[PDB]
């Protein structure tokens, strides 16, 4: 029994849609529990300045009661079957869901149906549920992970509505009224910009008749592209102890193959934090130099896709007299990979990326959201298989002139915050972003 | 076996002994030597030091030691064999590993 | 092979909660447990 | 398909799922968790479990590294106070590679002066971060509040061993503590036939007190506007019927949440705190269960004012449990939540390679899923009843962490 | 790290040269120092190949 | 919040070929860089000379 | 010591005029210092080494 | 503290010329840098001097 062979027989997704057009997505497996959930193409993305935030103080009220479960009803019912219910909220992506017990099924598609439809969204809960998001703003302006990526976003696509923090700014926040949230979720709360997903021991036929029953009264706005801009965000903060920076280049978004090969050359240079085992031994060149000379306390490559566009780059967490170095390797290492990525370990990075997306996708739940998500995206599930086949078409010529096409001589977008007085200037980014030789 | 003789006798000609030196004294520090001494037990690490110590200061003096007090051929244990072997054999494979 | 759930510094101060609805999770309810490991950052659990 | 197992005559469990998924977990479970130390080898298990990665005799620091990054592998060293779980995942064609570094791990670890001393700072490192969580503080505190020697051992070496725990001591443990007799090796997407070959031909390696609950409290002062606090009374032994009983009272109580920002409307504990005190709160039934012993309570985090008013809330909800203020659907609904949460845990190829090791050391075999539900169900309102007083009338433990001005005493409570 | 702020000669470089903190402020008077270094290597060139034939 | 926090309004310094917010910066990337590495070739042609 | 006298040998050899015994002195002498320096010196090193088991 | 150490031209001598370590043992041999320089000095010199009459 080879890796090649159990590819091949990995249960497969089915695949249904609605008269009004929600599809309804399943894979089966005989297991005891269940994960199921509506995914939206609804986020930050598609809220404009005035309502901006609204998807998310939704995302507050979505368990809070229906029409038909009033107040904690809701909440009781999905406790006392030993349910759980949550949800999130992307730029681009609302989705909500429930992980259930496989007999319980029903009532979980019935119960999700009732939230999506049924929101009570009542008048005191609304006032209750502001100053939350308000304390959350405030909790969330402590972490200097999230702020640096906001901002890398609100300068990289600066002047749209990816620019834009998915929780809204405190003044929408302390405005928003329910005429605003009701407006906003007949507008983009759709069945054929849904997904009803689901994984588990299920028959996918019982799902599909459960959808017809409970989400046939779904009623039945197009994204702009987003211009990427070469810029830089630095809020100096001295006081804060350690430096944290994130810089990109525009990725090419969803659809793009490039990305598989893209993801081969982000695992290549991988990512590290001062608690791995590791350390000079480590296989990726950024973070054993890292490692050793103590230069970050923690680094990761990322490459974030949206419709049309992305960001692909790096985040680190730095000692405040490391920056400029942080900087000189982890470029150092772009341009290593465009102008010269050796075969092995193209090879590596092909096997971290193939051990990380069949190992991610464990239990209920992740297969759930691939499902859910992978039919707003790709508008399918491309099976493990085929994500196989993409990626052993990945050498080393492919990566470099993928990494060339995006990385090499690109301007990129930098957001820096805390003790940045190091943080290389722009103009040295830039050049960084070249080599004089190749 | 046979070249044993000359062996005792170019270990006196070279006449390391004379300033209370062992062989792995006389070592030329490069990068694996420097791991080797980095790696070496306190006491054989102190002895190292001060053999030096005294045959640095008997080089200053132009002087040498007693003839008792001079290294026996027999005697000079190979103390820093073990740690450098095990260094250099250690860097091969990595360079092995990055081909 | 894939990275954490958070990334871990030593030095850096701590995020803030202000409500109940993020400070509830946190109570905890089973002994601790410790990994370490070669690729995935160090993790305590209830 | 469906799990199968060996016990070997030299005591030695294998166990094995092949289930035929492109990838293949393994994990080397060994009774050598942090209860194993004494007083004078104290995080000698910490480092250890730092220390893999480190020369082995059939292959280098720089091997275990690259050879396992090579195949886009993982290694990982998981500890409980009872048991340090050795695990390797990969794709299904490299089990064999990650097994031999697996092996040479574990069974002959070179433990080398210099890279063990080199290895010290980590100890500080990996301790801060943990401690960054004010649950480690507590828990680790309640531990050695409620006990005198095993389980009131940290699983974090203490601040005054770091950069003494010796070659030798690494040695000592592994060599004590790592034996056939102590060892289970589980496995997923890997045959059965050809695990307990390995278990026989490279894990036959020859062998080599009761933990006495004391009832203490242990108070961290430090000035926080929030207080963490836990209060345990003795439980009961893992593997023991009366430890299920427990276990249905904590999802009674209430044992962590369901819904996302919700407001917890089943849980006896949340509502019986929230019913008095409004400000930002939370509170939760803990129970941890062992070999010898267990623990069972409640663990608040409260405002530094109000840390007397939610402790005593959530201390009287118990006692009226104990008093017999308990419905069937109260219990049909907890033994629901735990049904679910057992299931849930093992709906992961991680959490069930866990259980299925887990199961193997502190008992004989595997008990299936069905069975465990069953049980539960076996657990009568009357037995939930006995936990609630048990915990009631049993000797206290506590411990805190926080600016503790208004937190209680035990016998203030 | 970098062999410029490594290597003894181009640290010296390095420093006085290429990192250099300078007031983003200043203005084309503080250019006179460079071209007082340009008219010292002017004349030292000039000045030698002069004095091959005076 | 932090989330309050937009980028201004870069419109007056901006080249005509990145004013259009609908519309992405890599068609014109190609032609932009061109611009601007000509210039500095043509200096280095000329300094050579 | 020997490279030392050959150097002797040929600044003596460089000061006479080109005739014999000054031409074939000369030219052994100019042999000798590359041999010294490219193939003795290094070989002699090499033999030291396998004298102390190294 | 002195100032030695601190000012930025005798830093430089302080380093370099009087708490440079150097090995307790070094021979006549090592005498000839410093020669070196007394010779460059003395030929610059007497060499000036010269230039001021040819
Ligand atoms: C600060 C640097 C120097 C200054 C300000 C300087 C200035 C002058 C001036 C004003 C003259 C007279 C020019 C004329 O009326 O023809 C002159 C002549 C000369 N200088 Fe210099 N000089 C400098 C450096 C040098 C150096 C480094 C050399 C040779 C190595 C040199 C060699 C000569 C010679 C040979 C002449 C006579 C040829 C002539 O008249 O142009 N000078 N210098
Ligand atoms: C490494 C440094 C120097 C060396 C090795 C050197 C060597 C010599 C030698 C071998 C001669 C011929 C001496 C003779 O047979 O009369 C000479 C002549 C001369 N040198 Fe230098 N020299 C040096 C530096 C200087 C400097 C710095 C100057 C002027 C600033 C200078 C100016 C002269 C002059 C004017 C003569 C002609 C006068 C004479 O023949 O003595 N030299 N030099
Ligand atoms: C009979 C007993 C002889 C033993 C004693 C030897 C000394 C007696 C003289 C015999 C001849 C010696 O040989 C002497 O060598 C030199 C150098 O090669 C010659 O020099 C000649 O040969 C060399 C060969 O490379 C040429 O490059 C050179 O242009 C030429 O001048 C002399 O013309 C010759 O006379
Ligand atoms: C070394 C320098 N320092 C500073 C400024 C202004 C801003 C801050 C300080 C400079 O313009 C600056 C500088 C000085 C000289 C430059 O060209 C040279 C010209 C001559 C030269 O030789 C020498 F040594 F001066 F004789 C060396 C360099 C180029 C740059
Ligand atoms: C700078 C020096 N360093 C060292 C040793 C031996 C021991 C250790 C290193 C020295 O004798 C030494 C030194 C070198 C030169 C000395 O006299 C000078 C002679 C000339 C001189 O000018 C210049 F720059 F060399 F051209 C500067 C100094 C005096 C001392
Ligand atoms: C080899 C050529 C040497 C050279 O010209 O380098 C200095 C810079 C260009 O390099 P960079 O700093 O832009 O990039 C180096 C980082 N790769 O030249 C400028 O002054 C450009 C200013 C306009």
């Amino acid at each position: 029994a080879t890796y090649a062979q159990a590819l091949q027989s990995v249960p497969e997704t089915q695949v249904s849609q609605l008269d009004n057009g929600l599809r309804v997505a399943s894979e089966q497996s005989s297991q005891p529990t269940c994960t199921v959930g509506v995914w939206i193409d609804a986020g930050s993305r598609y809220e404009s300045e005035k309502n901006n935030g609204a998807g998310y103080f939704v995302e507050h009220l979505a368990f809070k009661g229906t029409k038909n479960r009033p107040g904690n009803a809701l909440e009781k019912e999905v406790e006392s079957m030993g349910a759980h219910l949550n949800a999130y909220s992307t730029r681009e992506h609302t989705a909500y869901y429930i992980k259930a017990l496989s007999k319980d099924l029903p009532k979980a598609v019935e119960l999700l149906a009732d939230i999506v439809q049924n929101c009570s969204l009542e008048d005191s809960q609304i006032e209750k549920e502001r100053d939350v998001i308000l304390q959350e703003l405030q909790e969330n302006d402590t972490s200097m992970r999230d702020v640096v990526f906001n901002y890398l976003h609100a300068t990289a696509f600066q002047g749209t509505p990816l620019a834009q923090s998915v929780e809204g700014p405190s003044e929408n926040v302390r405005k928003l009224s329910r005429a605003d949230l009701t407006e906003y979720l007949s507008r983009h709360y759709k069945a054929p910009r849904m997904v009803l997903a689901a994984a588990g021991g299920l028959e996918h036929r019982q799902l599909l008749d459960l959808a017809q029953k409970h989400f046939s009264g779904l009623s039945g706005p197009t994204l702009s592209p987003c211009r990427f801009t070469g810029s830089q965000i630095c809020h100096r903060e001295d006081g804060l102890p350690l430096a944290h920076v994130a810089i990109a280049v525009e990725g090419p978004g969803w659809a793009h193959p490039d990305n598989v090969a893209l993801q081969v050359a982000n695992a290549i240079i991988g990512h590290y934090d001062c608690t791995y085992g590791g350390g000079a031994h480590l296989s990726s060149p950024l973070a054993s130099i890292a490692a050793t000379n103590k230069l970050c306390q923690s680094f990761q490559t990322f490459n974030i896709c949206y419709a049309d566009t992305g960001l692909l780059g790096a985040h680190f967490v730095c000692d405040h007299m490391s920056i400029d170095d942080m900087m000189f390797v982890l470029q150092g290492q772009w341009m290593r990979l465009c102008t010269s990525a050796t075969e092995s370990e193209v090879l590596r990075g092909k096997n971290l990326l193939r051990n990380a997306l069949v190992s991610h996708l464990d239990g209920t739940t992740p297969v759930c959201e691939d499902i859910g998500r992978s039919l707003l995206t790709y508008g399918r599930r491309i099976p493990l298989a085929e994500w196989e086949s993409r990626i052993a078409e990945v050498d080393a010529r492919v990566v470099r002139e993928v990494c060339s096409k995006y990385f090499y001589d690109q301007c990129p977008a930098v957001a820096g915050f805390g003790p940045i007085e190091q943080l290389p200037d722009y103009n040295r980014i830039r050049s960084g972003m070249f080599w004089l030789r190749f | 076996r046979w070249l044993e003789g000359i062996r005792k006798w170019y270990y006196n000609a070279a006449g390391f002994n004379k300033l209370g030196l062992m062989r792995d004294d006389t070592i030329h520090e490069n990068d694996d030597v420097k791991e080797a001494i980095r790696r070496l037990p306190e006491n054989l690490y102190n002895d190292r030091v001060f053999r030096i110590k005294r045959a640095l200061d008997l080089s200053m003096r132009q002087q040498i030691l007693p003839k008792e007090q001079w290294t026996k051929y027999e005697e000079d244990k190979s103390y820093l064999e073990p740690y450098l072997k095990e260094v250099i054999r250690e860097r091969k494979e990595r360079e092995e590993w990055a081909k | 092979a894939v990275p954490a759930t958070s990334e871990s510094p030593v030095l850096d101060l701590k995020r803030s909660v202000l409500c109940r609805e993020s400070l509830r999770g946190q109570a905890a309810g089973r002994p601790l447990v410790a990994s370490v490991s070669l690729n995935v950052p160090a993790s305590v659990r209830y | 398909q469906d799990l199968e197992f060996t016990r070997l005559p030299n005591g030695l469990v294998i166990a094995s799922l092949e289930n035929y998924a492109p990838a293949s977990r393994i994990g080397l479970f060994i009774k050598a968790g942090s209860r194993y130390e004494n007083s004078n080898n104290l995080g000698t298990s910490h480092l250890l479990r730092l220390a893999s990665s480190l020369t082995t005799k059939g292959a280098s620091s720089f091997k275990i590294t690259r050879g396992i990054e090579a195949v886009g592998g993982k290694l990982s060293v998981t500890s409980t106070r009872e048991n340090m779980a050795y695990t390797v995942e990969c794709l299904r064609d490299d089990v064999d590679i990650l097994m031999e570094f697996l092996l040479n791990v574990t069974t002959a670890p070179e433990f080398r002066r210099w890279e063990v001393a080199a290895l010290q700072p980590q100890l500080r490192i990996d301790k801060a971060v943990a401690l960054q969580n004010p649950q480690a503080h507590v828990i680790e505190n309640l531990h050695a509040a409620a006990y005198r020697n095993a389980l009131a051992n940290s699983l974090y070496c203490p601040d005054y061993r770091i950069g003494k725990v010796t070659p030798v001591e690494l040695h000592d443990y592994v060599q004590n503590h790592f034996t056939s007799a102590r060892m289970a090796l589980i496995g997923l997407g890997v045959s059965h036939p050809v695990l307990k070959q390995v278990a026989e031909q490279f894990l036959n390696i020859r062998g080599g007190a009761k933990a006495k609950y004391h009832g203490g409290e242990i108070r961290e002062q430090n000035g926080d506007s929030l207080v963490h606090a836990a209060l345990v009374a003795e439980s009961a032994a893992i593997g023991s019927a009366e430890a299920n009983a427990f276990s249905v009272l904590q999802h009674v109580l209430g044992a962590g949440p369901h819904v996302k920002r919700g407001s917890n409307a089943t849980s006896s504990l949340y509502q019986a705190v929230a019913k008095g005190v409004h400000q930002p709160f939370d509170v939760s039934a803990f129970n941890a269960s062992y070999s010898d012993s267990g623990l069972f309570g409640f663990y608040t985090i409260s405002q530094a004012a109000s840390a007397g008013d939610v402790i005593k809330a959530a201390y009287n909800q118990v006692k009226t449990i104990a008093q017999g203020n308990l419905s069937n659907p109260d219990v049909q609904a907890a033994k629901n939540k735990l049904k679910a949460g057992y299931l849930m845990s093992v709906e992961s190829s991680e959490g069930f390679l866990d259980e299925v090791g887990s199961q193997a050391l502190a008992a004989g075999s595997y008990t299936p899923p069905s069975t465990v539900l069953q049980q539960i169900d076996a657990v009568a309102d009357a037995d939930v009843i006995n936990a609630a007083k048990k915990f009631v009338s049993g000797r206290k433990s506590m411990a805190a962490s926080g600016n503790l001005g208004h937190t209680p005493f035990i016998d203030e409570l | 790290t970098n062999i410029r702020k490594s290597h003894p000669l181009m640290k010296i470089v390095n420093n006085a040269f290429i990192d250099l903190p300078a007031p983003s402020n200043i203005s084309s008077w503080w250019n006179f120092g460079s071209l007082l270094g340009i008219c010292l290597i002017l004349q030292i060139l000039t000045g030698l190949f002069l004095a091959m034939h005076y | 919040s932090h989330t309050d926090i937009k980028v201004p309004d870069f419109s007056d310094y901006r080249r005509p070929e990145v004013l259009d917010s609908t519309k992405s910066s890599k068609e014109s990337s190609e032609a932009r860089k061109g611009f601007s590495y000509l210039v500095t070739a043509t200096t280095t042609v000329g300094v050579a000379y | 010591w020997a490279l030392v006298a050959d150097l002797l040998t040929l600044t003596w050899i460089g000061g006479q005029p080109v005739e014999h015994p000054y031409i074939t002195i000369g030219q052994l002498a100019s042999v000798l210092y590359f041999l010294l320096i490219l193939v003795l010196m290094p070989t002699a090193g090499t033999i030291e080494n396998k004298l102390l088991k190294w």
